[PDB]
Protein backbone atom coordinates (compact mmCIF):
# COMPACT_ATOMS: atom_id res chain seq x y z
CA UNK A 1 0.00 0.00 0.00
CA UNK A 2 2.27 2.69 0.83
CA UNK A 3 4.80 1.14 -1.97
CA UNK A 4 2.07 2.12 -4.29
CA UNK A 5 1.57 5.60 -2.91
CA UNK A 6 5.22 5.89 -3.32
CA UNK A 7 4.82 4.79 -6.65
CA UNK A 8 2.03 6.75 -7.27
CA UNK A 9 4.00 10.05 -6.10
CA UNK A 10 6.73 8.90 -8.37
CA UNK A 11 4.53 9.07 -11.50
CA UNK A 12 3.19 12.54 -10.38
CA UNK A 13 6.31 13.79 -10.01
CA UNK A 14 7.45 12.86 -13.28
CA UNK A 15 4.29 13.90 -14.60
CA UNK A 16 14.50 12.83 -4.62
CA UNK A 17 14.67 14.56 -1.57
CA UNK A 18 10.99 14.57 -1.74
CA UNK A 19 10.89 11.41 -2.31
CA UNK A 20 13.81 10.46 0.91
CA UNK A 21 11.36 12.96 2.81
CA UNK A 22 8.43 11.02 2.01
CA UNK A 23 10.13 7.26 3.29
CA UNK A 24 11.44 9.29 6.20
CA UNK A 25 7.70 9.85 6.95
CA UNK A 26 6.05 6.28 6.30
CA UNK A 27 9.10 5.31 8.62
CA UNK A 28 7.85 7.66 11.39
CA UNK A 29 4.35 6.05 10.62
CA UNK A 30 5.81 2.54 10.90
CA UNK A 31 7.85 3.65 14.09
CA UNK A 32 4.25 4.91 15.54
CA UNK A 33 2.31 1.46 14.54
CA UNK A 34 5.11 -0.72 16.22
CA UNK A 35 4.70 2.10 19.42
CA UNK B 1 25.14 -6.84 25.01
CA UNK B 2 21.82 -8.01 26.51
CA UNK B 3 23.11 -11.27 28.03
CA UNK B 4 26.52 -10.29 29.85
CA UNK B 5 29.73 -7.90 29.33
CA UNK B 6 33.41 -7.75 29.85
CA UNK B 7 35.16 -10.25 27.19
CA UNK B 8 31.90 -9.47 25.03
CA UNK B 9 34.51 -6.03 24.69
CA UNK B 10 36.91 -7.60 22.07
CA UNK B 11 34.19 -9.19 20.54
CA UNK B 12 32.12 -5.30 19.75
CA UNK B 13 35.57 -4.54 18.66
CA UNK B 14 35.16 -7.43 16.31
CA UNK B 15 31.99 -6.39 15.35
CA UNK B 16 32.75 -2.68 14.86
CA UNK B 17 35.41 -3.69 12.52
CA UNK B 18 33.08 -5.90 10.40
CA UNK B 19 30.25 -3.49 10.30
CA UNK B 20 33.12 -0.62 9.00
CA UNK B 21 34.11 -3.03 6.21
CA UNK B 22 30.44 -3.94 5.49
CA UNK B 23 30.01 -0.24 5.09
CA UNK B 24 33.03 0.03 2.94
CA UNK B 25 31.42 -2.37 0.53
CA UNK B 26 27.89 -0.45 0.28
CA UNK B 27 29.33 3.00 -0.03
CA UNK B 28 26.26 5.30 -1.91
CA UNK B 29 23.34 3.24 -0.91
CA UNK B 30 21.21 3.59 2.21
CA UNK B 31 19.89 0.23 5.01
CA UNK B 32 17.36 0.65 7.35
CA UNK B 33 16.77 -0.71 10.53
CA UNK B 34 13.42 -1.57 12.45
CA UNK B 35 13.33 -3.46 16.21
CA UNK B 36 14.98 3.05 11.62
CA UNK B 37 17.91 6.02 10.35
CA UNK B 38 20.88 3.27 12.27
CA UNK B 39 23.27 4.14 9.09
CA UNK B 40 26.30 6.12 9.19
CA UNK B 41 25.75 8.78 12.10
CA UNK B 42 25.17 5.61 14.41
CA UNK B 43 28.19 4.06 13.47
CA UNK B 44 30.03 7.08 14.50
CA UNK B 45 28.21 6.64 17.42
CA UNK B 46 29.10 2.70 17.83
CA UNK B 47 32.63 4.18 17.35
CA UNK B 48 32.20 6.50 20.56
CA UNK B 49 31.39 3.15 22.21
CA UNK B 50 34.98 1.54 21.15
CA UNK B 51 36.79 4.68 21.75
CA UNK B 52 34.96 4.67 25.34
CA UNK B 53 35.97 0.95 25.59
CA UNK B 54 39.34 1.47 24.37
CA UNK B 55 39.88 4.50 27.75
CA UNK B 56 37.89 1.88 30.01
CA UNK B 57 41.01 -0.78 28.91
CA UNK B 58 44.05 2.09 29.52
CA UNK B 59 43.02 2.57 32.97
CA UNK B 60 42.24 -0.82 33.63
CA UNK B 61 46.37 -1.06 32.35
CA UNK B 62 47.95 1.76 34.69
CA UNK B 63 45.78 0.02 37.83
CA UNK B 64 48.01 -3.07 38.40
Amino acid sequence: GCELEKLHTKVMSLCYTAKDRLAQSEMAKRVANIL
Amino acid sequence: REVRTLRGLQKQVNSYLACLNCLRLIRPEYAWIVQSQIEILELRDLEKEYVLAQTRLTLAKHNP
